[PDB]
């Protein structure tokens, strides 16, 4: 920060926020402004979530908000971004150069002479430089600072796309034959998308690409991610040559000319002739410094690698990717990136769908609750055909709990009485909602029935969120303080934290009709600023045992416990002892859950009853749990009788 | 029902009464690793009689906090017995001066931690506002007294505790 | 543990004078090697209450 | 049931009944629903029976 | 499409049809998966085929329990040094590897293992 | 500072590293001066922050490569260690490289590093000494090898400190959220 | 962003709700405009005010 | 079914209570020819009662060690038994002196060995950590016990094993 040691003193604006850390993992996808694509990633607290992936705006906030609340009761987000390959495009040095061609290559012409640019033949700028010649004197390379031409076609409203009388010519104190360059359009779109560190040496290392790259003698550095936030990022690579000298640096492309800071930001300069020092800033403040080098093996201090295609492959970096593939010679210049773009409003369901994919196996990981949810920020059909497939995936894997939602379309700001009667016909497939509809029955998902207006702290505004992100909190966050078989609902557990409105109330004959339709109501407490979960119900419409959440948490529990038992007894032998051992560890296990109150009895079944020599001859084992899991108060009633005076309790109680 | 008894330990175990810490920001980490014995604090709402005819029923009365007393292990260069009389010396000097400073300065906050049986994993945690010491122990040096490391009493007072 | 049971068969019942007189000799391993746990199964089963064990299942 | 080795996870409902096993021989005729007709047969617990003979019904 | 490229090299169809394999010995143990692992003489990441910790399992068996134990499970066949496989197969993906005789070697149940799931 | 606290603690700072018995200094380094030098590897001293005392107010040792052994700190640290495991195995001189004067070597330097490790000088360290590196290739030659890796301590060098001059109102319940 | 870093763009300014005098927005607001605006034409017909109000208003 | 008690021994072979050595590196290699007997030590976690109603539960309590007692053959130089009792020197000073080094002076590493019934391989190993001898025994000479090398007891206090 200083170079010398001591204390600095400054003041900002800068939003430092504390953690609960209560323990929960759950599951999420969205279309996040920055970070990893199709990656699986772990979040742990807010920071890492801002850092790691960007704060929320008008297009991806449904998604942030969502992750950043359960965020709040857990500890463990694992996170996927998801983009449109079509579309997104990382941020790059070759955006708002203008694309000259030779037409003319002229004599005789040497190094720093002058590069006129003109247009209707008034003079715009004459500060543009040839830049490399051949012993000839022919042009072979300029440079032209194009913020000066920018500033013209962007006033005359041809910014996109120049017209026919910008002309170039060459000028200079000696000349054999008169130069002539024509100029194309400046190239305000963007040339690579690279999404996943591992694959990406053949995306930044097509011939297309690297011709463009040598054409203006360019370092191969790029956005290390999809998005807009690249547009910010600023780059200060120097070598010996001009570090030892203390040059000035020049500024690509815009123009310009600086004093270096790279003496003070490191110790020492880089150390050898193939050595390349990188400082990165963003809004003026450094980011990432580093000294790398493009000989093919290279050794820093310690004896880790430095070698370019390695330091940034193996993961290293969250600013920028580089490659030695294409480098220049001696370099020295500031590169600003340019023309990064996310493309999120083009996201469709293919991508969501292929996002979700991602957490589909049932042994890579452990996730309890996958959230779904944000998506019920898109429109109808995006919203349905999603959250549908995020059921099948609960389905497929038979062994935790997905969340759903309504989309904000079928709630936000319709009256009450129209809006109920929307969110029973979007769950059972009627009316307007016939293709975007609702018809999933499996006891693995449960529905959620309101949605919520909070703060964004990072925007400073109000805006409404899809609620399921808060519910898994609850499901979630139960676990450390009550055992798994607890129900998330009630008033002395079940309430939702940071609220400022819901988006309906659910007066009692309204509060039927969705509890019937398997639709969990969630409700103002009965006064002040609290709201809470008021019911569970999976989404189940045909009867069963696993028909309340507190009973498919409670068989979510015990599977994903004893199926991880029963796994020390594969390549075992059926043998009288493996059969003991898998009944005595059983039993004791669920001895445990029968003293704090989970199950009311059980059996464990397991002997030649049913593991019959026609079973082993098969190389199968087969054992059976009966268990009868706990009921719950869920309606309560009571009565008050206005008796008269006499009559008294002796004569009618009889105490 | 024997099994009954694991409702008392939900939470994975009983709490144990020398998996604790004592941490004194003034005197830096190594009185944290000196530090061998500390109750954990009492809290005391003294109760006041309301008569009525001629039997009592009880009102709360006003909080007051009992003085909180340590226990230390010297070492051989007196590294802690020295800090904290140069501590109490601020609040009234030792020796021949008639001095001592303002109650900002002599006063400190402390922090006492429980560990579970996990040694990385705090899972209660107190902070004491307003430590000083108002009485540093005697040592009782005595050449019977052998095969004993040195040990002395300390009872700081406090202003409250949570 | 790693074969149920096995058998050695060698004497006049295969080396008959007719492979003596080649020069050759022979012998018979009857070997049944190990099964092995592949497949497990297990059942939940979500009984009411009332309906007890006892009745059910008949300790 | 699989084809890959692995854990299946299963729920249904199905009468799993367990066995007092004291020593005993008694002989009995029937006309049960299955199994072998004519033919004497051994039966030893619960399950055999109601795999070799088939369940109880009204007649 | 990386489990379907798998089955056709395997039974020697499509753009495989020459490249093939054919082999039905009972001799050879057909590996069904490639690792990503960390270089410490260069600091690097890459690629590997998986075989060597196949016959590492195979191997130390022996001094663990005798020759007729199977390399597979999860209290033995853990592949100690990894960061990541190259696919994992899902139940529907895994049944249809298996009965074209490839090994499936996954993660564990959980966190940082991985097994060799079958024979 | 030996004799109030270990070898790789630094000689600079405020509870530490007072000049003790000064007048004046010839020049005061100002922040923009005081980079200057520090850059080129001269240990800035300097008045404290108030009254009489001085203190010096930066490690480097003269490198102008770069180095893990930069900080002052960490040079003396490896001065510590190389001064005694220098003299531990001065005891091994003109032994044979046989198992048992591996397992001695191994076991002392081990137990000697772990008093630094709990003091708090290295975070880790591990002591290789066997037949991986005493292949037969250096017994036939009268030589013995052992490698220490050794990661010694960081330590607090730029502090940096936040006012935020927020608003009446605009209440830390929702910016900050307790 | 203001002085403090809350946010100061016209569509949140209004619709965070700190305002009880005007409303307003940026979607259509002219170039470097610097007139004095009078409002007018402001109208509550309370004076038509029927059953329908007062029923939706209670409930 | 006899041939059961095979699985007994699938490693090779029975433990043997014979086949062992005691390294000390602070006293040279000749140390591990003149230990005779050694015990391959303890392992203590005393159990806490928890009563519940009229019944009790047990709980893990907290690690102990006692002490660590060789024995061993003396040769006609004692160079065994002087290099002890200097040993012991260190801990607190033999004679006239009223002195003693600090801890990390005089506590040593010490590793047991057993070996396989193939002399050249170690099967199993435990370091021993912070040894110092706390009691070095009497010999007890006699004209009348004839016929016996000269052994002697010595038990040292440790910190842990592993």
């Amino acid at each position: 920060p200083l170079v010398s040691p001591g204390i600095e003193l400054k003041e900002t604006s800068v939003q430092s926020t504390v953690v609960l850390n209560a323990t929960g993992r759950a599951a999420i996808v969205g279309k996040f402004q920055w970070g990893p694509a199709y990656q699986v990633t772990q979040i742990t607290n807010e920071v890492e979530l801002v850092d790691m992936f960007g704060g929320p705006n008008n297009q991806t906030a449904d998604y942030f908000m969502s992750a950043m609340n359960f965020l709040q009761y857990g500890n463990d987000l694992r996170t996927v971004r998801v983009v449109n390959r079509e579309a997104a495009k990382n941020a790059s040095p070759l955006v708002d150069n203008i694309e000259w061609e030779i037409t003319t290559a002229g004599s005789n012409y040497e190094v720093g002479d002058k590069i006129t640019v003109k247009y209707a033949d008034q003079v715009v700028d004459d500060t543009g430089s040839v830049t490399e010649v051949d012993s000839d004197g022919k042009i072979k390379s300029v440079f032209i600072p194009t913020s000066k031409i920018i500033a013209y076609a962007k006033s005359i409203n041809q910014y996109p796309d120049l017209g026919s009388s910008w002309t170039t010519t060459i000028t200079s104190q000696s000349s054999g034959v008169s130069a002539v360059i024509t100029l194309g359009k400046i190239i305000s779109d963007s040339t690579v998308l690279l999404t996943e560190p591992e694959t990406a040496h053949e995306e930044m290392t097509k011939t297309e690409f690297q011709t463009a790259l040598a054409k203006y003698k360019m370092p191969g550095i790029v956005a290390a991610y999809p998005g807009e936030l690249g547009n910010q990022l600023e780059i200060e690579i120097v070598s010996k040559a001009a570090f030892d000298k203390g040059e000035q640096l020049t500024i690509y492309p815009a123009g310009g000319k600086r004093a270096s800071t790279a003496k003070a930001v490191f110790g020492y300069g880089p150390q050898t002739d193939t050595q390349y020092a990188i400082i990165v800033r963003r809004d003026g403040a450094v980011v990432e410094s580093a000294v790398l080098s493009t000989s093919r093996q290279d050794k820093d201090i310690y004896g880790n690698n430095i070698f370019m295609d390695d330091y940034f492959s193996k993961g290293s970096s969250r600013y920028i990717f580089a490659t030695a593939q294409g480098w220049p010679e001696g370099f020295a210049g500031v590169i600003r990136l340019g023309g990064g773009v996310s493309a999120n409003e083009s996201v469709t369901a293919g991508d969501l769908i292929q996002g979700w994919d991602l957490f589909g196996d049932r042994e890579a990981l452990r996730v309890n609750l996958l959230i779904a949810g944000a998506c019920a920020g898109e429109t109808d059909e995006i919203a349905s055909t999603v959250q549908k497939h995020v059921s099948s995936i609960a389905d497929e894997r038979q062994d935790c709990l997905a969340l759903i939602s309504p989309p904000r379309s079928t709630i936000v700001n319709i009256p009450l009485t129209r809006a109920v009667d929307n969110l029973i016909d979007w769950r059972q497939g009627e009316g307007s909602y016939d293709s975007a509809n609702m018809n999933i029955n499996t006891t693995y998902a449960a529905i959620d029935g309101n949605y919520k207006y909070q703060y964004d702290k990072y925007n400073d505004v109000n805006r409404w969120v899809p609620l399921a992100a808060d519910i898994a909190g609850l499901c979630a966050r139960t676990d450390d303080i009550a055992q798994p078989w607890m129900s998330p609902a009630g008033y002395r557990r079940g309430q939702i934290l940071n609220c400022i409105k819901l988006a309906i109330e659910p007066r009692q004959a309204h509060r039927d009709r969705m509890y019937q339709a398997g639709i969990n109501p969630v409700t103002g407490q009965g006064t002040g600023d609290g709201f809470i979960l008021f019911g569970d119900k999976t989404a189940t419409t045909v009867p069963t045992p696993f028909d309340r959440i507190n009973v498919r948490r409670l068989f979510n529990m015990l599977k994903n416990n004893i199926g991880d038992s029963s796994k020390w007894q594969l390549f075992e032998l059926n043998d009288n002892f493996t059969r003991s051992s898998f009944r005595m560890e059983t039993s004791q296990y669920l001895a445990g859950i029968k003293a704090l109150g989970g199950v009311y009895d059980f059996r464990v079944v397991c002997d030649t009853t049913n593991n019959t020599p026609a079973v082993i001859d098969r190389n199968e084992f087969v054992a059976s749990f009966y268990i009868k899991p706990a009921r719950s108060i869920n309606y309560i009633t009571l009565n008050f009788v206005a008796t008269a005076t006499g009559a008294d309790f002796d004569e009618l109680i009889g105490p | 029902e024997l099994t009954d008894i694991t409702r008392a330990f939900e939470s994975g175990d009983f709490a144990r009464p020398n998996l604790f810490e004592v941490e004194i920001p003034y005197l830096g980490r190594n009185f944290s690793f000196k530090c061998k014995a500390a109750p954990m604090p009492a809290g005391i709402v003294e109760k006041v009689p309301v008569g009525y005819m001629n039997r009592k029923i009880n009102v709360a009365g006003d909080r007051t906090y009992d003085d909180w007393t340590v226990t230390i292990y010297n070492d051989d260069k007196h590294e802690v017995r020295k800090a904290i009389i140069a501590w109490q010396a601020q609040a009234h000097a030792q020796g021949n001066d008639i001095s001592g400073m303002t109650p900002a300065d002599y006063k400190k906050v402390a922090t006492v931690r429980q560990f579970s049986r996990d040694g990385k994993t705090i899972t209660n945690e107190h902070t004491i506002t307003g430590l000083w010491p108002t009485n540093v122990g005697e040592v009782q040096m005595d050449w019977d007294s052998n095969n004993e490391v040195e040990t002395f009493e300390t009872t700081f007072a406090i202003d409250w505790w949570e």
